[PDB]
């Protein structure tokens, strides 16, 4: 199983800017599921308070990316995206937020990527609520970490 | 909550 941890920093100011009503958008650096494997990157939001449904949530999406094996691997992409934020508090055990997602051949999602980054991506719109941050240490030294392991 | 296909943007 490839595993990738995006370290999200400067996070006291996105959530000012959320705060202030401002989108709030990040894309994750692309990262290989294995070498042979896929290329995949993340999109997470602040979603403003102002939205309709998902007020205050973080959005949390995979994408995949055209990558060096992209022709030696089977498409579309099929198995199981593990999406989690990490909990930073020091206290075994420790409470992770996470939601485990099936990969079905069904989806545009994982076919074989043609642009660099496919923008049809797939997630949870209300993946963490932002209120739930203020309740754990998530953050810790300003930074927050999101956790994607993939099984195949 | 379960998981959609979401296109950006």
């Amino acid at each position: 199983n490839g595993i990738y941890i995006w370290k999200i920093g400067n996070f006291g100011m996105h959530l000012k800017c959320q705060e202030e009503e401002k989108p709030v958008v990040i894309h994750s650096p692309g990262f290989y599921t294995g070498k042979p494997g896929y290329k995949l990157c993340m999109r997470l939001h602040l979603q403003l308070p102002t939205a309709q449904r998902c007020a205050n949530y973080i959005s949390l999406f995979v994408h995949t990316m055209q990558g060096e094996y992209d022709s030696h691997l089977p498409w579309p992409f099929q198995g199981t995206i593990r999406l989690t934020i990490l909990d930073q508090s020091e206290a075994p055990v420790r409470q992770n937020h996470e939601e485990i997602m099936d990969a079905k051949p069904e989806l545009l999602a994982f076919q074989r990527p043609t642009i660099p980054r496919n923008p049809k991506g797939f997630g949870y719109v209300t993946f963490m609520h932002l209120e739930a941050l203020r309740q754990r240490t998530f953050i810790k030294d300003d930074t927050l970490l999101v956790r994607c392991e993939v099984s195949t | 909550h379960g998981p959609e296909e979401n296109e950006y943007k």
